[PDB]
């Protein structure tokens, strides 16, 4: 019928004390940062405080929240040409990833690994190009989920485009932006940010060629491709179409805390490029 | 009352023993003991090895030496232990191990020295490659030094060679060898060895994987970087060196999926 | 089946009859099977950093010597 | 969880079996977790306006001098 | 399950109560205002009154009622040309403020402080420029609020419309307005609607150049940007759109009354301007 | 147990904090800690004005150095503190003002230096003059030195300028300054810094004075003497020098008698 709804991310943070002088023995400001821990301290351990009654929160800091934000993954092109093209109707695949933009990657990059439902949202625009004046109708797009392992499109219309298994979406222009949710997919307990290994070892016993593989690479994140065709037939107007996909990571845990990416990315890995390693600015050591 | 310190410990484990009359207390990673695979969380069905105390013993790597000029130096878990006795043959023979680790870096001076080194371990220590023009192309041998490890450097230099590429690791120290810099290194599990307070760091490290048990072989679950924060001196001499030791014991380590031995391309 | 909770109020209209004080629920319905469709409910926790902030062996007691 | 509240009503309608009369009441359920979200209520209170209109000290009695 | 409902807003103001004939030291007529006091009189007090039961109320005139309004607060202009042009694509970018028209603002200026939340609502038309005969296919705009720090687009397709973390709406044309709610987000306890000061004290020891800034301003109001664009690609027939935001401040407290805006407003501060400072009409004194 | 010792102590007053990993305890002199005035003792009868934090707080004055020719520095209270902060302010805008004060010497030098200061108070110290023609004749001006404090002689040099009189103290060290012997002064509330042993001294002092208060720009309670017991020494270095640093806060101050501020004639 009803449900009606320790310490949670909306609490308020606690209250300063209030302390007085101190001579004494103890000895809070000395610490030893060898140790590997850092000093615990609030302001009453070295100077003197009033009480206060602390209302702030960090609700807006709690995993969730840090990434309840729809980020764009990538960009995908299509097209519906005129039937009368040497070039054929273009249709688009992309490998799915957070990889190919910055600012989602360098956000979950604070971490070595997370479990999420992922929510993607398609944001859909197109255009004409050649300058004329013929008209199209209104387009309809199929988004085929073509999971690794099944039949990836080779033509805008070839049977693939059935899906009586992979999933697919029916998105209609001009219609609300499309949307669908994943649950937590990963092949592991946790997907890997980072993956310190390869996915061959290579053997003594046979070819370099045949034991090697990239640095840092694994089927952990081969997730397969989403395949964007326009459905309607060959229009004598040229229209273009741009899909844009949006990732939110939501119902997130994330683990292993990291040092974030202080260089510009340089491909899919660590991999840093020459004149990019310079990210601090001049600033004089006695100059505020 | 007894005199018991955190400076003054003793750590055994198997046939070996680690004693330290200078150490800065220890610390335990993410605050998690190393342990065994529990059921509720177990994979491989088939009943695991379990090496015991012919594995879960202190195997101590060949020592480097700490100079003015040492950028710092870095090693792969398992990686580094490959070829240490019963824990190389039983992570060669199976498909499957995991491992937890006791880290203890070693490096003694004299009052009169002064220096400090970062002692870091990082979960995935993923590390940059040499290249501008191939990106993820370092190979499995230059990946995997074994106990000799591998060294920072203060320069990025591309390798050029598109005919025999070199693909090797370029890491640089104030990136962490990896693109980030290392100031915020220390979100990872530490410590410092700063010559006037300590002379050793210990680092015991839970096994971490976003899997319950995973390929030794293929991939490394932690690395060690060691950095100079503050550069070794000594009285007024130009050219001081002091050695650094490492000494690592497995804890809790179990395999599965027994078979032939494995055996790996390593140059 | 519906879920009723409070909302944390930041600015409140002039009321209390109606907005501001007494407690101001909302509801949630879940209307899928996989709850993987669900919205985020953000009722989340917090935890103490020791883990990251305290990762040592002997319990740091900060107002003594942290070398002894 | 549905607040359910009455409404003043002005013009009424030929019936009291149905409308005009039988106090008119109106429901709201909120759907979002922010209270930002939330529409205005309306309920809202009145005060005195004394600390305007009669800000001094010593009370003003309306019958008596205001100057003694 | 269900909830169901000291002086509020809609009930009935104070009877008149009748009265008679009065001759004694009593003296509610004479007072002083001298003493910062109005006088307190009802009719009763000067005339003979009869008894009448009060109907009206003031329930249209809380706070909440004179507020309870969209206003327009900004037009943004933004458009989508040909790819041929020398003129880049024009996305716009507006510094968040009420100050930009002038009827919210007088109203807001009743005030010397204030508390709300914020609704915004967008209104969205856009039209063809060049008498050409060209088309265009249905446009989906972004509206991309940039706080402080933030990275403001310079191209209207660089990296920032990423949004991983500022909050976006894309807005489809032709859909209903688009409209978000945001909570007091102020930095301080409430708006200021005036601030007395400056946002740097001048030093004796430093240069005048050094420690000057602008009468009234802080970043008590810097709210940020609000940043627009159209996202579909360039079309060959150019077309130009505006965006009108309506702002309706709810569930609003406010505090110190003043005198309302009394001559033609004069940029973001108190300033006024010659030409304008006779909002007084010529009126005979003893003229009806 | 904790570790918790006397050559370890943290001071906190106000904003501000001490630290010390090499003391001697501290002393409080008489076994007075400083009060406020209590009313079965007050005189004044106009409420007090009492700053807490914006005066009770540790005010650092200008370092001196101590070498092998040094003989001794002095300091007065509360003239030593006239123009620090808002204690100063309150000073001199009222006519009567009474204090405590913590006194912090700090003086630190290595396990290969020696030599020894005597910190010594002194309440009331009247110190003698330069004149054999005339007693009681050192200015306002010269017996009030401020935070640069004055320092003691080996020898008594008379001023025979009697056409303009230097009038100035001549505070011979043996006879601290006042006629009486240095090896005395110990029966004053006192630390010693003997390097080998400690880097600092630490005097709690009460407000001592035959009035429960009085005039703070006419009369100062307290003196601090500091003179070499020991001589500096180090290594076989002909010309060592160590710095010593003054760190005061006022304790439990308030005044009474506000009116204009006093302006005094300091030089
Ligand atoms: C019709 C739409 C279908 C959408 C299909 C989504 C397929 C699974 C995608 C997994 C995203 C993984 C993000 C984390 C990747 C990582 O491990 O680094
Ligand atoms: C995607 C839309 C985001 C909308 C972001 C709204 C940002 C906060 C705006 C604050 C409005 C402040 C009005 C009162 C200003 C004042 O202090 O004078
Ligand atoms: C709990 O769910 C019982 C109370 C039902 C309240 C009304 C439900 C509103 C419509 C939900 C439709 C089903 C969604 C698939
Ligand atoms: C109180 O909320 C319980 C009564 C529920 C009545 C039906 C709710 C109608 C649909 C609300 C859906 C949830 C909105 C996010």
């Amino acid at each position: 019928g009803s449900s009606s709804t320790a310490a949670t991310s909306r609490d308020a943070l606690p209250n300063t004390e209030a302390s007085g002088p101190t001579h004494s023995k103890e000895i809070p400001a000395l610490t030893a940062v060898e140790t590997g821990a850092t000093n615990p301290l609030v302001p009453s351990d070295t100077v003197q405080t009033r009480h206060v009654v602390q209302h702030r929160s960090r609700s807006e800091s709690s995993i969730e929240s840090f990434f309840a934000r729809g980020a764009c993954v990538t960009i995908m092109t299509v097209d519906n040409p005129a039937s009368t093209t040497n070039k054929d109707k273009l249709f688009a695949v992309w490998k799915i990833t957070y990889k190919d933009t910055v600012q989602l990657r360098r956000k979950l990059e604070f971490f070595t690994y997370s479990r999420f439902d992922m929510e993607l949202t398609f944001v859909v625009t197109a255009n004409f190009t050649e300058t004329n004046n013929g008209h199209a109708l209104n387009q309809v797009y199929q988004i085929m989920y073509v999971p690794p392992g099944a039949p990836v499109p080779e033509k805008w219309d070839d049977y693939t485009w059935q899906t009586s298994s992979n999933p697919s979406i029916f998105y209609t222009y001009g219609t609300a932006p499309a949307r669908i949710s994943v649950p937590y997919v990963g092949i592991s307990n946790a997907y890997s940010h980072f993956y310190d290994g390869f996915s061959k070892v290579p053997l003594k016993d046979q070819s370099a060629a045949l034991g090697d593989s990239l640095y840092g690479a694994a089927s952990l994140n081969d997730f397969g491709i989403l395949a964007v065709r326009v459905v309607n037939d060959h229009n004598p107007t040229k229209v273009t179409s741009k899909i844009r996909v949006y990732l939110k990571p939501k119902h997130i845990r994330v683990w292993c805390p990291r040092p974030p990416r202080a260089v510009a990315y340089y491909g899919p890995g660590v991999d840093y490029k020459d004149g990019t390693l310079t990210p601090l600015s001049t600033k004089d050591l006695t100059t505020y | 009352a007894c005199g018991y310190s955190d400076r003054v410990l003793q750590l055994t484990l198997g046939n070996s023993t680690i004693t330290t009359q200078e150490a800065a207390n220890s610390v335990v990673a993410y605050g998690r003991w190393p342990e065994y695979l529990r059921d509720s969380e177990a994979n491989p069905v088939d009943q695991p090895t379990e090496p015991d105390v012919a594995a879960c013993r202190f195997y101590t790597l060949d020592t480097v030496s700490w100079t003015k000029e040492s950028r710092g130096w870095w090693w792969k878990l398992p990686d580094a232990l490959r070829d240490m006795g019963l824990f190389g043959q039983n992570m060669y023979y199976h498909y499957l191990g995991r491992s937890g680790y006791t880290v203890h870096v070693q490096c003694n001076a004299s009052k009169f020295h002064q220096g400090a080194l970062g002692v870091f371990a990082v979960p995935e220590m993923c590390l940059a490659g040499d290249s501008n023009t191939t990106t993820m192309h370092t190979s499995y041998q230059n990946a995997n030094p074994g106990e000799k490890g591998g060294t920072f450097t203060g320069t990025f230099t591309p390798d050029n060679n598109q005919t025999s590429p070199a693909r090797r690791f370029c890491p640089v120290d104030y990136l962490l060898g990896n693109g980030t810099l290392l100031g915020n290194a220390f979100v990872f599990p530490h410590q410092i060895i700063n010559l006037r307070t300590n002379n050793c760091a210990t680092l015991v490290l839970p096994y971490v994987n976003s899997l319950s048990i995973d390929s030794m072989v293929k991939h490394n679950n932690w690395g060690i970087a060691i950095l100079p924060l503050a550069p070794l001196n000594f009285a007024s001499e130009s050219s001081p060196e002091i050695p650094i030791t490492l000494t690592i014991a497995p804890m809790c380590c179990e395999f599965n999926g027994l078979r032939n031995i494995t055996l790996p391309r390593l140059q | 089946g519906a879920q009723v909770s409070s909302q944390k109020v930041g600015a409140h209209e002039n009321s209390n009859r109606a907005y501001g004080g007494s407690t101001i629920n909302y509801t949630t319905i879940n209307y899928y099977r996989d709850s993987a469709s669900n919205a985020a409910s953000k009722q989340d926790f917090s935890q103490d950093p020791s883990k990251f902030t305290e990762p040592i062996k002997d319990v740091l007691i900060k107002t003594a010597p942290m070398l002894n």
